[PDB]
């Protein structure tokens, strides 16, 4: 798998992957690895499907229960700690997670929390997780700018997904986009790395390494 | 040392039409090169029109069948004779195979039926619990070998608009139940003579808004 | 354990030891809370008829459950040393999971549920 | 076992 | 070890080799084997010492009390109690025992437990490392309902060839009689069953 | 795989069946297991099938060698020594599993040789994964004298046990007969009881449905 | 995790803490603060198993300051390193064992004096006038040896600190992309900004 | 986690048109060891049902005290205990099944397949095969142990589907369980000459024989037979 | 450390009416890497065409050697080798290693220039000889192609149609593994022509 | 395996079960284990069936080669060449031989080859798994200058107990006649061996 | 050893080399050049296992040096390239194989065309416009995927190369000292002193 | 390799 | 592999 | 450890 999430002057860009895999077996490329936990807080997922699915579907209850008791939205910090202290509970056990919940708030702003299985957790700027992250940080990091319009940081996101895609075997399907500002996160659609590779060859004039 | 797992072979495969939704399954069950019976179902209409099958290691998918027909029992008793909706099926039963996360269920599970919009609805499951909607999915030993037809006869893939330079792709559309039904037999007798362990028997169950209707075909016992 | 439901209703539909409690707050040293425009004060009564006290490390009447909230109270001294270390212990528990200090209101639901809870639990009062 |  | 017991005409023998072994050395040389958990029901032991002792103990312990309340126990009711401890503790026990009595109802009764923990009701039984060498030969000259000295021969000569095989049975022979006339303890040296 | 030889009056009659398998995935629907070392000396060869051709053709060529150079027709037991003494040489690294069987001046013999180079010497034998379904029904069916016509049908439903009850064997039944003062015939398909039912549609795809990006005429010729 | 320095000078205890979180053949972040302040003139960095290190760290963290509030007392940088390793001797023999090294750099206002505590996940305590966990030992011990004095300012405490990154910088394998610097004195703990 | 001890071999099993037929060889195998030679493998429940096991001796003496003990629960407060409310055959297996599955799933499995052969109360034939790993299979035919490799070939030969079942009369169908004892007495290395039988009859009703003897065996052959290859004398 | 699916890579041969096609994907990688997307695994000996999956540096080799081979063969014979005898060639080679093989699943196909009929051949990695009317597989989406040709594929199919169906065949199952794809080539193969074709595929 | 040679008056006797065992499957119930070397020197095979018959063919080999330039080898020269093979091997055989010829100067003569490639001469010999069943009553009942039919009945009853007991042995037993009237081939059928 | 990138342009090959060799916690040099010279027109660079590296690519030089006095002539790249690779493609069966894997960088003189060639220890060979060894690649090649276009000059290629070495600089986990770049072009090989 |  |  |  491959998930990037990034922080800019517009808010938080996060970019997946759909591909599931048992082996060198493509399970599926119709996979949702993107949770929506509530309308301003959104879930990746990486490692293990059934851990990953499983326990931030539990977290969106968690985060429900925190603002019927609370009668206020969860922050981004304190959604990230509740998984973070539940994966770290099972820690030894073989639990497979490469999370990173991504959100706004009013006393936050916008902030993206890497969360995984050996009980990790990093608030950060730019995040890339699954097999495929060393290819997805390649095109990320050598085009990021913080300055970046709103356009042209949903095409580096979608772009360092379809990286990823084209090297990593274990990696593709489509890219599904997602834009958070202060109004909450916003669905970019789902792009079929089928038609959306030939496109961005012909239009960018780059992937010369393939045979055009 | 004692090892609490084995492998019955045997195959299935859940396609959802229009109006309708099938789940097939050949009734071949059998160990290392030994047939244990050439009729043993392992596809049940758990009521609520929800069709079930658990392939793989049949101890380990009779005991989930029955424990999920079992949570449709008393999901009517605590909830006023409710009718379960698949999509509540699937996470229900997400829960009963996550519950034995460090001890799992070796089988592959799969449902059909149709969604509250009354429209065909196939769920696939990991051996842990995670799940996914799809049009299309076969499970078990031939798995490898239907799948990709499947990809390629029901979600048209690779296939383009003849003379538009590979640009249109095949329009994606409902197949009618006659047409699924062509594809499952057709899947199932190409399974039965590239792998040893599917065969002897084909029963597929159609779910309609009418209910549960079966269908039996007779498949190459070698 | 000790088993017993001490906190029962009478005919009338009163919890006696609740009322019985309720006068053991009436005997305590006067307590007042006044909330102004930007600030908060505690004042609190001590009773004269102890003179050879030693007031630099007799209890303080008030109390900081953490360094933005604190706790007064009436009645019998011991009972609110256990109320002031479980709201102590729940300020550093919120600060460790929630990454935020408490809010008065939290803390005090907290409180007020410890108390509820020796209301119908049995053999304690 | 499914992976991501 | 090489143990068996052998029901006849009056009751029944139990018969049992003199050695214990750690390796190839001699721990005991003059061990006894033939074991009392009620006045005429005994038993042969083979396999751990240290399990089969412990065994002994708790069955003894069980028919002692189970005579306080119900009086004597049959031969069959002490096979059970030590079924039941070798079959529930299969997985820590190495005991292969047989289990032989005398009831004045049902006279001389056999049951061997192997290290399964089953039952099994015999004419005759045959346990430890030596009996594998006196199959042949206890199978061709075992018949029912012999006398005494016949029994005793039977054993003396089984256990004679046993020992004679089997570097881990050795010493003398013990025989323990059981029959309405009481409790008698045999033995024999070597000097006597070596040149049979 | 399922191979059996059984012995008559006049000759001696080695039957296999046709699948070729691996792991439970079926490469070979129909496979010739049965192979000439000598005109009059045929074999059937179960295990590493690329071993059991190789030890067959090699053995095969020496035989010829020896025949010509003895003047005289090849004998059964020189084909069976020269057999296991290669085998054992190879300590069981070559898995080759074979029923050896044929007319000489002699007469007629039947021989199987296992891949560490035992042989044994029976009326009816037979070997592979199929053996034990296949020495059921020899067991039960075979006896003394069987004319060529019996021993035929005993050999071809001895194999049948097996490609119906064996999931290792599957398909057709090859049979050679070897007769003593006649050619052996060597029948490639005997018996075929698992045809391929009509598919139930045609997948012949509309021209031009792939997409293609290049197209080139390739040069074979000088 | 991986570099955490500490030397005590005259009057004041200087922790150094590498910036690097690296999982795998990624450096994730490169602005990690591998240290918890426990009271206003205790703090404690640390190193080891990933989620260990801050899981172990923040519950110290907690019980320290739940004492602060408990007593209106701030315990001092003995006392809370007697805790910590407790803990730690406590965690060895536990189903599963914190796997952390922590350095405790304090300044006891009773004493008037700078004090450096150096604790592994064993529980094996130690005060020292410099200490280091991993194998930065092998390369500053050697080094610090040769160029500290027990009566150094915190300027030259800072200067032979450079000294040390500037030599792990040469000979460690690994990018561990720079130090955090931190200084606990009498007038509590403060960050140098630019290193 | 257990090895098994004493054990006992193949049990073969199958329907005819009125019923079922079950047999079991009287063998208590110790490893190569042939020790005990009087061990009886089919313990009928009531006169409706008969229960054939294989695997280990021990574990099967313990399901014997289970069934027993299954019989006199249900006579407890049940006037029709021996009528309406009496035992079936589908209740006597779904209890074992439980049992097996849940012994395998706490890592302590019954060491055993069990074929539970009856005549349920409508009438129909009952035939159902449950193992150590609690896996459930029904089968005109079923066998364990070497009966599934060598039993199975020749019993499904008379019955390979359900359409066959109505056409095989008990005469035919004894005849074939025989035969397959004597081909299981050639071949299976731990079993016995000596087996004991069992008929449950929908009409006739529970018909058990014992003291059964392997008969009409082909041996003459051997004396044809000199060394392995070129030996003539 | 699986010889046989480090690299990844499929070959598939079909036969027609008086034709045969023989296809191959283009991916080489080194596990999850993709490393090179011009990787042609069908080379050709004259008229005989030989497709070869399996370890990269195994493949060159059997092509240099075969190579080699025929190029004795053809001037010793005076004549191009026939798939007939290529494909005894093959397994004569690959089983002189039988205790040290090449890592690989080669796939023979061709048309015999003096008889005109269509002959396809598969080989294991000892050098067993599996021969087929319909068609052969090899590679680590052989289970996929085994099911993609065993339902597609019908006998006496024209070039034209051959085409459609291996590529389809090819395409399908190359999708549905990780280690295949990247592009693919497709021989079609008559008496006295050959056509090669570059497929469009999903590049992930 | 049960296998045994016994000497007797007028010269040896061979005898052996017939059954071949892979696992708990027999693969052959009418083995020929007793085997040809020389016109008057045989040997009885246990242990791998492959290792077993290829020392039998290069045995018979030397001897023919033997007899071609010295004439008729002894019966000890026989087991001297099966011990040569056996001893030298040790590290890549499995295989126990019992050796036994009938010179005129010498009479009746068994020579037991176990694993180790030992040589060991002795009136009559065992081995085999069958073997361990029937030590005791083989000692009990063997004497020495026995008759033809007192040594066929001796060895009948032996392997009946030795087939009885061990699953590894069955089938028919085979017996070798060697004594100066020449080579006489003897088998007997379950019917009758079982019921003794 | 570790990182060895490659990059063909229009009119040349450019390799970049790491300067680092590491052994245990020790980085015992900083300037090491992992190339050899095998023709004036044809460069290899060359990681993996120590000693073999060299040892390998020595052994490779001078025998293409001598192919060169016999013939008075130079091989080409490609033929240079099908050398090296038949060498791996013997050593992966041998007793104790070499552990190298190399690029090979060429200016084909009667083509007038640069060609890269990347084979690793198992004699996997293949031309590319781009190529890289070790785990270096998983940055780089999605990076020049995007970034690389096929009639670039030699100051882009370089500029090409800055944005890969400034990638790997950030977010690899060892510190690798920085790189010697090296040009093959019609003129022959020269070194980029400054980079 | 194969295997029948 | 056959055992005697 | 004692056997018998
Ligand atoms: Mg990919
Ligand atoms: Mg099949
Ligand atoms: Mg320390
Ligand atoms: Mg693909
Ligand atoms: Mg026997």
């Amino acid at each position: 798998t491959t998930t990037l999430a990034f922080r800019f002057q517009g808010g938080i860009i996060v970019a997946v992957d759909s591909r599931a895999t048992a082996g060198n077996w493509v399970a599926s490329q119709t996979v949702k690895k993107v949770i929506e936990i509530n309308p301003f807080l959104l879930g990746t997922m990486a490692g293990g499907a059934a851990d990953c699915q499983f326990w931030e579907t539990w977290l969106g209850s968690q985060c429900r229960l925190h603002e019927l008791r609370e009668k206020e939205r969860i922050s981004v910090a304190a959604a990230s700690k509740i998984l973070s202290n539940l994966v770290y509970q099972y820690k030894g056990a073989g639990l497979s997670m490469g999370t990173m919940i991504c959100g706004y708030t009013r006393k936050e702003g916008p902030t993206i929390y890497y969360v995984d299985s050996d009980g990790t957790r990093l608030k950060g700027d730019i995040f890339c997780v699954g097999s495929g992250q060393t290819f997805a940080y390649g095109v990320l990091d050598s085009n990021y700018k913080w300055d970046l319009s709103v356009e042209d940081a949903l095409y580096l996101g979608k772009r360092s997904i379809l990286a990823a895609a084209h090297r990593d075997a274990y990696s593709g399907g489509s890219v599904n986009l997602y834009h958070v500002t202060e109004d909450g996160w916003i669905y970019h659609g789902n792009h079929d790395v089928g038609e959306l590779f030939w496109k961005v060859k012909e239009e960018e004039g780059s992937f010369n390494n393939v045979i055009g | 040392q004692f090892n609490p797992y084995g492998d019955n072979g045997g195959t299935i495969l859940g396609i959802a039409g229009e109006d309708f939704a099938v789940l097939a399954g050949d009734t071949r069950n059998i160990t290392d090169y030994s047939i244990n019976s050439r009729y043993e179902p392992k596809v049940f209409d758990c009521g609520d029109n929800i069709v079930m099958s658990a392939n793989g290691f049949a101890a380990d998918g009779d005991a989930l069948v029955k424990r999920f027909k079992n949570s449709v029992k008393w999901y009517h008793f605590d909830h006023n004779d409710k009718k379960l909706s698949i999509n509540s099926a699937a996470r229900n039963i997400q829960h009963l195979l996550y519950g034995k996360r460090f001890f799992p269920y070796y089988v592959h599970t799969i449902i059909a039926g149709l969604d509250e919009d009354g429209k065909g609805a196939v769920y696939s499951f990991d051996p842990v619990g995670s799940y996914e909607r799809e049009q299309c999915r076969a499970g078990g030993a031939a798995a490898s070998l239907i799948m990709p037809f499947l990809d390629n006869q029901v979600n048209f893939k690779n296939q383009y608009e003849p003379g538009t330079n590979g640009k249109v792709k095949k329009p994606l559309k409902y197949l009618s139940v006659e047409e699924v039904i062509k594809l499952v037999r057709d899947s199932f007798t190409s399974a039965t003579e590239r792998h040893i362990q599917v065969g002897d028997g084909l029963e597929i169950l159609i779910v309609t808004k009418d209910g549960v209707r079966k269908e039996f075909y007779e498949l190459k016992r070698d | 354990g000790y088993d017993r439901a001490l906190s029962i209703f009478s005919p009338d539909g009163h919890i006696f030891q609740v009322e019985y409690a309720l006068e053991a707050v009436k005997r305590g040293t006067c307590a007042v809370g006044v909330k102004g425009k930007n600030c908060v004060v505690l004042g609190c009564e001590r009773r004269s008829t102890l003179k050879l006290q030693d007031t630099r490390i007799t209890p303080s009447k008030v109390s900081k459950i953490d360094s933005h909230v604190v706790l007064s109270f009436s009645g019998l001294n011991a009972d609110s040393r256990i109320l002031i270390e479980k709201a102590r212990v729940e300020a550093q528990s919120h600060r460790l999971t929630l990454e935020d200090p408490v809010t008065v209101e939290y803390l005090t639901r907290y409180v007020a549920g410890v108390q509820q809870r020796y209301t119908q639990s049995g053999g304690v009062r | 076992f499914l992976w991501x | 070890t090489s143990i068996m017991a052998v029901t006849f005409k009056d009751g029944v023998i139990l018969g049992a080799d003199s050695r214990t072994t750690t390796g190839a050395y001699i721990a005991n040389r003059v061990t006894d084997k033939l074991t009392r958990v009620h006045d005429k029901i005994w038993c042969c032991r083979s396999g751990s010492a240290a399990d089969t002792q412990a065994i002994a103990d708790i069955v003894q312990y069980h028919l002692e009390l189970y005579t306080s309340q119900y009086g004597t126990p049959s031969t069959e009711t002490a096979a059970s109690v030590f079924k039941e401890l070798c079959y529930e503790n299969k997985d820590n026990l190495t005991a292969g025992i047989i289990v032989a009595g005398y009831d004045d109802k049902n006279k001389g009764e056999v049951y061997t437990i192997p290290l399964g923990g089953s039952v099994h009701k015999l004419p005759y039984a045959i346990a430890g490392s030596g009996s594998t060498f006196i199959y042949g030969y206890c199978d061709k000259n075992f018949r029912e309902n012999m006398s005494k000295e016949e029994t005793v021969d039977f054993i003396k000569h089984s256990l004679s060839q046993a020992i004679k095989w089997d570097g881990s049975s050795g010493g003398v022979i013990r025989m323990v009689v059981l029959t309405a006339a009481g409790v008698e303890r045999l033995i024999f040296y070597p000097d006597e069953y070596e040149q049979l | 795989t399922t191979i059996v030889g059984v012995k008559f009056n006049n000759g001696v009659v080695i039957a296999a069946d046709t699948r070729s398998t691996q792991g439970p995935i079926v490469a070979d629907k129909n496979c010739a297991k049965l192979h000439r070392i000598s005109p009059k000396i045929w074999c059937a060869g179960a295990g590493t099938a690329a071993d059991t051709e190789a030890v067959t053709q090699l053995i095969g060529s020496n035989i010829e060698l020896h025949s010509l150079y003895t003047s005289r027709e090849p004998r059964v037991v020189s084909a069976l020594q020269m057999l296991k003494q290669h085998l054992f040489k190879y300590q069981g690294h070559i898995g080759a599993y074979l029923i050896v069987a044929g007319v000489d001046p002699t007469g007629s013999h039947l021989f199987s040789i296992h891949a560490h180079g035992s042989t044994d010497v029976g009326y009816y034998l037979s070997l592979g994964s199929g053996s034990l379904a296949a020495m059921a029904v020899l067991e039960s069916h075979w006896k003394q004298d069987l004319t060529k016509e019996e021993a035929i049908k005993l050999a071809s439903d001895a194999i049948q046990a097996g490609i119906w009850n064996d999931l290792g064997s599957g398909s057709n039944v090859d049979v050679c007969v070897m007769e003593i003062g006649k050619d052996a015939e060597y029948l490639r398909n005997y018996l075929t009881p698992n045809v391929r039912e009509e598919k139930q549609k045609s997948y012949k795809f509309p021209r031009g449905t792939t997409a293609v990006l290049k197209e080139s005429i390739v040069n074979i010729c000088d | 995790m991986d570099i955490i320095l500490g030397i005590r000078v005259q009057d004041s205890v200087i922790l150094a803490s590498s910036k690097a979180v690296t999982r795998g053949i990624s450096v994730l972040k490169d602005s990690d603060d591998k240290t918890r302040q426990l009271s206003p003139h205790t703090l404690m960095s640390f190193a080891g198993e990933a989620g260990d290190t801050v899981q172990f760290a923040e519950y110290i963290q907690a019980n320290i300051q739940l004492y602060s509030i408990r007593e209106d007392y701030e315990l001092s940088p003995q006392a809370v390193s007697s805790f910590v390793r407790q803990e730690l001797a406590k965690s060895i023999r536990s189903r599963r064992p914190y796997q952390v090294n922590v350095l405790i750099g304090g300044y006891d206002k009773k004493k008037n004096k700078p004090e450096l505590y150096q604790i592994d996940y064993l529980g094996t305590k130690v005060e020292l006038p410099y200490g280091a966990h991993g194998y930065s030992g092998f390369y500053t011990f050697s080094l610090l040896d040769h160029h500290y004095r027990p009566d150094m300012t915190t300027e030259e405490g800072l200067d032979l600190l450079k000294l040390c990154v500037q030599e792990l910088e040469k000979r460690m394998p690994m990018d561990f992309k720079g130090v955090i610097v931190k200084i606990v004195d009498k007038d509590g703990i403060r960050q140098v900004d630019d290193f | 986690t257990q090895q098994p001890i004493v054990t006992g071999t193949s049990v073969i099993s199958m329907k005819y048109d009125n019923g079922v037929i079950i047999a079991a060889d009287n063998l208590g195998s110790y490893g190569s060891l042939l020790r005990f030679n009087g061990v009886e493998r089919l313990i009928p429940v009531g006169d409706n049902t008969v229960v054939g096991i294989s695997g280990d001796i021990s574990d099967m003496q313990h399901i014997e005290r289970l069934l027993k003990d299954l019989v006199t629960e249900n006579a407890y407060d049940n006037p029709l205990a021996d009528a309406e409310e009496a035992l079936e055959p589908s209740y006597i297996f779904e209890y074992l099944a439980t049992v097996m599955y849940q012994r395998r799933s706490k890592m302590n499995p019954l060491w055993n397949a069990i074929i539970v052969a009856g005549v349920q109360s409508n009438g129909d034939q009952f035939l159902r095969y449950v193992n150590l790993l609690g896996v459930t299979y029904s089968s005109p035919t079923l066998a364990t142990g070497f009966g599934a490799h060598m039993a199975n070939p020749l019993l499904r030969k008379v019955v390979d589907r359900e359409s066959d079942i109505p056409k095989t009369t008990v005469q035919v169908a004894e005849e074939a369980i025989v035969n397959a004892m004597r081909v299981l007495y050639y071949r299976d290395a731990r079993s016995s000459r000596n087996f004991s039988l069992a008929i449950i009859d929908k009409n006739t009703g529970l018909t058990f024989k014992k003291n059964l003897q392997v008969e009409n065996m082909k041996w003459d052959f051997a004396k044809d037979i000199k060394g392995y290859g070129t030996q003539k004398i | 450390s699986d010889p046989s699916s480090i690299n990844g890579g499929i070959v598939v041969a079909m036969t027609g009416k008086d034709c045969v096609a023989i296809a191959c994907d283009l991916r080489l990688g080194s596990q999850s890497l993709g490393v090179s997307n011009k990787f042609e695994k069908i080379f050709h000996y004259g008229h005989v065409f030989l497709g070869i999956t399996g370890l990269a540096t195994d493949v060159t080799t059997l092509n240099e050697m075969f190579r080699y081979k025929t190029n004795l063969y053809k001037l010793k014979e005076e004549r191009a080798i026939e798939p007939e005898t290529f494909t005894q060639l093959v397994s004569s080679s690959l089983y002189e290693r039988r205790f040290g093989p090449y890592f690989v699943g080669p796939v023979v196909a061709g048309i015999n220039s003096k008889s005109g009929k269509p002959f396809i051949a598969g080989f294991d990695l000892i050098g067993c000889i599996d021969e087929a009317k319909d068609f052969i597989v090899s590679g680590t989406a052989s289970d996929q192609l085994f099911g993609m040709c065993e339902s597609l594929y019908e006998p006496n199919l024209e070039p034209e149609d051959l085409f459609e169906t291996i590529s389809q065949a090819l395409l399908n199952a190359a999708d549905r593994d990780a280690l295949s794809g990247w592009g693919a080539v497709v021989y079609i193969i008559k008496k006295d022509e050959v056509v090669k074709r570059y497929l469009k595929m999903r590049q992930d």
